[PDB]
RNA sequence: GCUGAAAGCAUCUAAGCACGAAACUUGCCCCGAGAUGAGUUCUCCCUGACCCUUUAAGGGUCCUGAAGGAACGUUGAAGA
RNA sequence: GAUGUCGGCUCAUCACAUCCUGGGGCUGAAGUAGGUCCCAAGGGUAUGGCUGUUCGCCAUUUAAAGUGGUACGCGAGCUGG
RNA sequence: AGAGGGAAACAACCCAGACCGCCAGCUAAGGUCCCAAAGUCAUGGUUAAGUGGGAAACGAUGUGGGAAGGCCCAGACAGCC
């Protein structure tokens, strides 16, 4: 008798809303990474995306401890020689606040085609409003 | 301020009565007709879409014809957009003439530079030619070294090499307006502007001083 | 502590209004408002004010001693206000105030004009003197620093904008 | 300003201050005594 | 630097506030929605039957062929 | 059972322990001009005579003629002193 | 001439010596927020430096703990006359 395996055709995914106001960036990202991957469902299988769709509101209101608001640096290389760009946390918030949460979660997801598929189920919004009311997303008080 | 779309007629000179020759570029600026107005509500940004010139009815397609008929203007040879500054209002179908530059002192002219085709590094990047004599073997106009040894082990992105030169969008900034001839649809700017004779030019007031 | 353990007597004519942590004070010289730190609660009483370290924060006593000194100057600003005097030293140096803008001639090739912030008054009893008056002790001290910054007193002849009270220590140019 | 690894009080008026994690010596009397650890 | 305690003083700092460079982020120019996160706006075009089958994002026949595109030709200050 | 070895040419690229330009503190800083240290790598940073020379010396400039890494960068790019 | 697990990767380090099969269980080193299997475990402390997650002489009213000492309501320490 073989171990059960979930099938991509028959797996159901729910929609959730999370308010990132005041939450610690990292301790919020781990909970998102769990549910985006499906580690909270008994039918979890490694090669199938059994996760949920999650909407994150108020991404610009996310909190960090210590001096990380001004000292956490985000590096990236443009591919051109000498093209090493950097941006601290608070200017990432001022310019692209959604990128902060997306980057943190992306690092906690598996790397590869399936990991990139899980990341598509994450909808991050800087403000308080979202236009996914048609999906009837359930409040996830995390 | 918004700009206008004209055509490069050519170059000539204007003699000033005090004995100074001013090299000018003649730009034919016919009436620019507004074909569409975009606003924050429907498009998310404020701009106008203008056309100019004329076009034979047998060369306009039904999608383009319906766009001009929506505005109620005759079909031109193309469409161009201009971002509206705060306070500028325009209505569709309104015609804009060259006298808009009556008090403008300096302009920026945008055009498509003349195409040089596939150009070597000497012409395209001002590389130095190697020796013509003194033993040089088949290496007179070649670019020479293109990198360092194994440590990078690659050629860096953006290296200057031979390739297509010209035939691209080029803007010349802060050109003095010598004369605005409204009744003849002429605009004389001092200096040279990109593009060949007969190419389309976009003339805007100078964004800098 | 020792500063925070001295209650601030609020005299008659001035009133206080505590709203959680944000405090405001009105008086004849104007009104001021200021948010205090979360590490300190201020207890209102009869015409005297008491500051103490709110539990849950280790630096309360250090933070408390500031609020004491903070509103102690707030109550002085709404009754007596604050005054600082600058005296210009040097030939050609002369200041004149029109409206809320100072017109200083500090030997520059261009006139320097400093715009007063809302709430601070100025006047020049003479050409080489300027007196400022206002309610907030921090703001009047800041404005005086900016005017002094235009031409700081040099150590060879004392020329430049200086505080009327402070002493500049000059030195001679070593010959030979 | 003397930028050295060993900052010390050079006279009676020198005061040790720590500003932004940098030990400094400020002297109200001798401007030569101004130091900072670095 | 201002205010200011810890530390009755002092203190640019611990709470708070202000300045401060060709560096940084913008501003200038160019590319840019394969930005697969593939966006937006405007306009245009197509409004027939019928059969089969395991009956579905199914297959097939007849009729129909638009907007537009490509091809071909004359070519270009566009171009291997 | 081969990793072509100096210098030059061409073309570079990075580091900052900065030569110039920018911002400062101190000065045995009057001014001009310097000395020294701190911050700063955006851009810039000679042509000749002699020598295979790197270097150096010399002539004359320049705001300055920076120091290093890159197989003492670069011969399936040139040269061959 | 030695696989397996750990040390990110890593013959020689740590755990441990692979006869074969199992979609059983218990452990070792090492681990238990996510990548990535297991404590967002419990109790009491310390650190504010992202220290942890590289380094010396030496410098410093950083801060925790401990044991004494000098002076002091015959008024000390600081400030002010
Ligand atoms: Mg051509
Ligand atoms: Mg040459
Ligand atoms: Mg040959
Ligand atoms: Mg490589
Ligand atoms: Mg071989
Ligand atoms: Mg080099
Ligand atoms: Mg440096
Ligand atoms: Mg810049
Ligand atoms: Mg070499
Ligand atoms: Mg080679
Ligand atoms: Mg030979
Ligand atoms: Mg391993
Ligand atoms: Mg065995
Ligand atoms: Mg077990
Ligand atoms: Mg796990
Ligand atoms: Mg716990
Ligand atoms: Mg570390």
């Amino acid at each position: 008798m073989k171990t059960f395996t979930a099938k991509p055709e028959t797996v159901k995914r729910d929609w959730y809303v999370v308010d990132a106001t005041g939450k610690t960036l990292g301790r919020l990202a781990t909970e998102l990474a769990r549910r985006l991957r499906g580690k909270h469902k008994a039918e979890y299988t490694p090669h199938v995306d059994t996760g949920d769709y999650i909407i994150v509101l108020n991404a610009d209101k996310v909190a960090v401890t210590g001096n990380k608001r001004t000292d956490k640096v985000y590096y990236h290389h443009t591919g051109h020689i000498g093209g090493i760009k950097q941006a601290t946390f608070e200017e990432m918030i001022a310019r692209r606040p959604e990128r902060v949460i997306e980057i943190a979660v992306k690092g906690m997801l598996p790397k590869g085609p399936l990991g990139r598929a899980m990341f598509r189920k994450l909808k991050v919004y800087a403000g308080n409003e979202h236009n996914h009311a048609a999906q009837q997303p359930q409040v996830l008080d995390i | 301020m918004i700009g206008l779309v004209g055509k490069k007629v050519g170059m000539t000179r204007i003699f000033t009565e005090d004995g100074v020759s001013i090299p000018v570029t003649v730009i034919e600026v016919e009436a620019n007709r507004v074909t569409q107005v975009k606003d924050l509500a429907n498009d998310g940004y404020r701009a106008i879409q203008v056309t100019t010139g004329a076009k034979k009815a047998n060369r306009v397609t039904k999608p383009e014809a319906g766009h001009f008929a929506k505005a109620g203007v005759e079909a031109g040879r193309g469409l161009w957009e201009f971002r509206l500054a705060e306070g500028e209002e325009f209505t569709v179908g309104q015609s804009i003439s060259v006298e808009l530059f009556a008090d403008v002192k300096k302009v920026d002219v945008t055009g498509t530079s003349k195409g040089k085709g596939f150009a070597g590094t000497v012409k395209r990047w001002n590389f130095r030619t190697q020796d013509a004599t003194h033993g040089n073997s088949l290496s007179h106009r070649v670019p020479g070294s293109i990198g360092q040894n194994q440590t990078p082990g690659k050629v860096f992105k953006g290296k200057k090499m031979a390739g297509q030169m010209g035939n691209e969008r080029v803007t010349v900034q802060s050109l003095d307006v010598v004369r605005v001839d409204a009744e003849r649809n002429l605009l004389l700017v001092k200096g040279a502007v990109p593009g060949a004779t007969g190419s389309d030019l976009i003339v805007k007031p100078a964004v800098k001083a | 502590s020792r500063v925070a353990k001295a209650p601030v007597v609020v005299p008659a004519g001035v009133d206080v209004k505590i709203n959680g942590q944000v405090i405001t004070i009105k008086g004849k010289n104007g009104e001021l408002t200021r948010t205090l730190n979360d590490a300190v609660e201020v207890k209102h009483a009869d015409n005297t004010l008491t500051f103490g370290p709110r539990d849950g924060y280790a630096d309360g006593w250090a933070q408390a001693g500031t609020a004491r000194a903070l509103l102690n100057s707030m109550v002085i600003g709404v009754t007596e206000g604050f005054t600082k005097k600058l005296q210009l030293v040097g030939v050609g140096y002369r200041a004149a105030v029109k409206g809320n803008v100072i017109n200083l001639s500090l030997g520059f090739s261009h006139p320097v004009d400093h715009q007063l912030p809302a709430g601070i008054t100025a006047e020049c009893p003479t050409q080489t003197e300027i007196v400022l008056k206002g309610a907030d002790k921090q703001v009047i001290g800041q404005v005086a620093a900016d005017l002094r910054a235009y031409r700081r007193p040099e150590p060879y002849k004392g020329k430049g904008v200086r505080y009327a009270d402070e002493v500049v220590r000059t030195k001679e140019a070593k010959k030979k | 300003m003397k930028v050295r690894a060993s900052v010390k009080k050079l006279c009676r008026n020198c005061k040790i201050v720590k500003r932004d994690g940098v030990i400094r010596v400020i002297c109200s009397a001798e401007p030569k005594h101004k130091q900072r650890q670095g």
